[PDB]
DNA sequence: GAGAATCCCGGTGCCGAGGCCGCTCAATTGGTCGTAGACAGCTCTAGCACCGCTTAAACGCACGTACGCGCTGTCCCCCGCGTTTTAACCGCCAAGGGGATTACTCCCTAGTCTCCAGGCACGTGTCAGATATATACATCCTG
DNA sequence: CAGGATGTATATATCTGACACGTGCCTGGAGACTAGGGAGTAATCCCCTTGGCGGTTAAAACGCGGGGGACAGCGCGTACGTGCGTTTAAGCGGTGCTAGAGCTGTCTACGACCAATTGAGCGGCCTCGGCACCGGGATTCTC
């Protein structure tokens, strides 16, 4: 069930790529590696992904972590993402990449109100230029 | 003193809608003094209970949640009073 | 600081909970998740009579909740109705019900 | 002229009253056998008008299940119009007496 | 198909708000998991209620 | 200046979640009221009651749950106790 | 010889009345008391004394609900109990 | 496993409890509902009692299992501690 | 050497313990402190409602041609008396059987 | 090995009081036990429910008085109220 | 009056209740302090009291009709009895699963402190419910 | 069956006022921290439960017969619902008063607590007597 789920969404992936986004398996574990979206900060920039499937899964939302650092209020150090389809408004009828687009979209729009980094909130609530230009170093930095 | 003629304030007509609205279709005429005594039963076990509460209180009159407490300790617990 | 409803996704005071439970005199020392799963439980019955009610409201083709429409929706539930059996509603009025006795045959 | 057989007029009243919320006895006179009963356990008691509504609202849904419950047993004895009897059996099997 | 799981649908279990589902897929996220619509998230417990009692 | 407390905000937010578009009557919010409270006296007096019969001394989620199994009537407490459940299983993750 | 009906009857209940054993056999009673149980949860074990006050609570209480439905039946102006006796008076106790 | 109990309570057993009743003359059919009512009772009063049991994490329903799950009903019994 | 022994049920005439009265309440979870009165009118309305049930099962015993009181005459005591049957009318008493009585339809 | 409590003793002192020629069974004797027990809890519980309505914290005399009035029913509440007051006085009085 | 059921007087044992023996564990004494409660005082809010005007509700009366009540035939179901059948009940003994204690450890909860933010008391506009009325609409009832 | 009589829900309109809404503020919730004790866990002992046996027999089951009682029916009276005309207090509203409720601030009697002392009750061990029993006489209820 969930393995075919995860053997579903993987010929679905594979029948429909994405323009920048792209996981697969590394079954219940895949590797995500992301395009920094245009018109961003970070636009560039090839961040890399951890995807852990549930044994539950898709009744359960998957734990995926950032592996490249980047420079992002709702992204932490160690790579976890403050997202609510990731731990309250997850659904089953949701897919991967859907998940992807999401994560890209808040990439473009950071959430100050619910930030994993103070600080990194704090500079995108008081100067976004300065916040743009912090995560335009921390994308060259890290995602470049 | 009020005078005992105060029971005989719950009307007829009064006692006879009440039975329409449990459900009753027609009424005995021996009905509205029995209607009135266990009312008078029923007023007196509530409120000698809210009484004593308000006299330990030491309080003068008679509030609410009083009277809530009382119909709570018999069982018949009254929401929309506080 | 995130509270800890909003940890356990509810919408009840955990807070407020715990110190009812500590200042009600129920017991010497309370645990961590008790006052968790009494908000939970709580949010969950005030879920299930206002579903309930506003069913109830909106087959009157009415848009505000009134207690008529609350002990219409209490009296219907057989579950809720076992629960609040010995419950007054004030302004609650009585469930519609005729024996068929009464009715012309 | 027109005139409605008897049962028709209280089917309806049963009708009507069934749907409404409102109370069915008058503020005053209950008001009045209200302190003239608390008069006796303590004198010149005084009343908060919420209090007098409270006892009025238990006392009238006392009266309506007592009424269904007696109603219940009149038609138990193939019958349809209730009597003290019935009154006096339901409140002995309810324990009230 | 199932909304979810995508098999084929034996004995399909369909929603009030009109969304329908395989009963295995059904009961595994709904009855345990969610309590309201795969689709539209419409919440189904008394209904659910309802139609256990039946 | 006694500041008294209830669950209105917190019963209009579950109306909100239930019903985004029906509204409630201020007579009906303290019915509410009420009805919280009584629930909530219910259940801490029968954990209560479970202390002191197992002669501990400490209210757990295993007492709640017992006590609700006790209180709530066949599917509501299935499913109450399932909700609870889920809620205590979240907050420790 | 044979008695007229009722009156083995009226000896009976004056017999019954005044003594204060219980009336149901305990084995039977037991095993049903069992019997239910199993349905909450498997291999459960009993006291003795467990059964005993089940057995003491059940026999008064259908002792109770026998005094309800005979004066029901005799407000019915009958002195037969009936099934439509003990529902009402079941029902007007709030039990169902 | 087993079934079929219910009808250990005998239709003389009946008999004798409606007698300690006051009973004069019984119906037939009063048997099978006052069998209904019997495991009704029963049935209510054991998941209670197993409530509590398993609250407590052990195997044995003890009298005063039996006796709390009375009370909580509103019927206190004496004699059981 | 304080002082002799003299209770506090003696202080007060009382048989039941005064001091065990107040230990049940202080460790009952019933408030966070009690009152120096509160056990000794506990016990002394214990002692009252005990004196009664006894003396009426006494008089019910030596009705019954018997010197010792058993749960059948506690049941007759209790029923037979008013007050008590209405303080104690939701109580279950093991072996105490019902108040001997038959409908007067029923006799012929 | 637990070392319960009742309170046969005191039972058995009242009883000699009262009726000084009689005796009491061993079944009786637990069921004036669970009597005992069942008045004190009624009585501490209304105690202590009336306490917390009146947002106090400590339980006197009156606040049993009171629970008294609320359970006993008229000529057994007047003679335990007279009792219970009689018995304070002169413990005060000691 | 005869037959069947019931209580009691009489002797007996025997078992369940009453008295005895540590000793220890709970009740008592005395001091002490932190404080919940009592008292005084002030403010003011809600309850009590009254007037007056309207009128809808209460009250009284006639009637006639539907319902309660009583009588009667019947008859079928329930009670009493007897014979047969069976499972309860008592005694006994073996096995052991499970309840109650001990130790200990450790992990959970209470406590304090600091910070702040979400809930409470407070204005608002705006929007859902009532009133009025003219409809359909349904239902009774008498033909 | 059908159309008038007569309630009754409705679509429409506007008033209106009850509630959802933005605002300042404050205390109760969250957090880091440490200490201490409640209980979770293992192992242990024993003991009460389960299961089994065989033997007795009182209790349950079946069946038959009879009688009484529940029931359907019927006739008759009456009393209760329905309507109409006549009072009359309930309700409103309005006013005015004040007594008791709520509060703050002071003061203090008092309960929790600790340490030491001691004896009342628990367990056990007897001794005996209240009562069940077996038999029979006296008594009573029913046919
Ligand atoms: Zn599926
Ligand atoms: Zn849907």
């Amino acid at each position: 069930m969930a393995l075919k789920r995860i053997n579903k969404e993987l010929s679905d992936l594979a029948r429909d790529p994405p323009a920048q986004s792209s996981a697969g398996p590394v079954m219940f574990h895949w590797q995500a590696t992301i395009m920094g979206p245009n018109d961003s900060p970070y636009q560039g920039g090839v961040f890399f992904l951890t995807i852990h499937f549930p044994t539950d899964y898709p009744f359960k939302p998957p734990k995926v972590a950032f592996t490249t650092r980047i420079y992002h209020p709702n992204i932490n150090s160690n790579g976890s993402i403050c997202l609510d389809i990731l731990r309250s408004q997850w659904s089953p009828a949701l897919t991967i990449s859907k998940v992807l687009l999401s994560i890209s979209s808040l990439l473009s729009d950071p959430n100050p109100d619910d930030p994993l980094v103070p600080e990194i909130a704090r500079i995108y609530k008081t100067d976004r230029d300065k916040y743009n230009r912090i995560s335009r170093e921390w994308t060259q930095k890290y995602a470049m | 003193k009020v005078l005992r003629d105060n029971i005989q304030g719950i009307t007829k007509p009064a006692i006879r809608r009440l039975a329409r609205r449990g459900g009753v279709k027609r009424i005995s005429g021996l009905i509205y003094e029995e209607t009135r005594g266990v009312l008078k039963v029923f007023l007196e076990n509530v409120i000698r209970d809210a009484v004593t509460y308000t006299e330990h209180a030491k309080r003068k009159t008679v509030t609410a949640m009083d009277v809530v407490y009382a119909l709570k300790r018999q069982g018949r617990t009254l929401y929309g009073f506080g | 600081a995130c509270t800890r409803s909003s940890r356990a996704g509810l919408q009840f005071p955990v807070g407020r909970v715990h110190r009812l439970l500590r200042k009600g005199n129920y017991s010497e020392r309370v645990g961590a998740g008790a006052p968790v799963y009494l908000a939970a439980v709580l949010e969950y019955l005030t879920a299930e009579i206002l579903e309930l009610a506003g069913n109830a409201a909106r087959d009157n083709k009415k848009t505000r909740i009134i207690p008529r429409h609350l002990q219409l929706a209490i009296r219907n539930d057989e579950e809720l109705n076992k629960l609040l059996g010995r419950v007054t509603i004030a302004q609650g009025g009585v469930l519609p019900n005729i024996q068929a006795v009464l009715l012309p045959k | 002229p027109h005139r409605y057989r008897p049962g028709t007029v209280a089917l309806r009243e049963i009708r009507r009253y069934q749907k409404s919320t409102e109370l069915l006895i008058r503020k005053l006179p209950f008001q009045r056998l209200v302190r003239e009963i608390a008069q006796d356990f303590k004198t010149d008691l005084r009343f908060q008008s919420s209090a007098v509504m409270a006892l009025q609202e238990a006392s009238e849904a006392y009266l309506v299940g007592l009424f269904e419950d007696t109603n219940l047993s009149a038609i138990h004895a193939k019958r349809v119009t209730i009597m003290p009897k019935d009154i006096q059996l339901a409140r002995r099997i309810r324990g009230e007496r | 198909q199932c909304g979810i799981c995508m098999e084929i649908l034996v004995e399909p279990v369909t929603l009030p708000c009109n969304h329908t589902l395989c009963k295995p897929c059904f009961q595994s996220t709904v009855e345990k998991a969610s309590l309201c619509c795969p689709f539209c998230r419409r919440r189904v417990s008394s209904w659910t209620r309802y139609h256990t009692r039946r | 200046r006694s500041r008294k407390e209830s669950y209105s905000v917190y019963v209009y937010k579950v109306l909100k979640q239930v019903h985004p578009d029906t509204g409630i009557s201020s007579k009906a919010m303290g019915i509410m009221n009420s009805f919280v409270n009584d629930i909530f006296e219910r259940i801490a007096g029968e954990a209560s009651r479970l202390a002191h019969y197992n002669k501990r001394s400490t209210i757990t989620s295993r007492e709640i749950q017992t006590a609700v199994r006790l209180l709530l009537p066949g599917e509501l407490a299935k499913h109450a106790v399932s909700e609870g459940t889920k809620a205590v299983t979240k907050y420790t993750s």
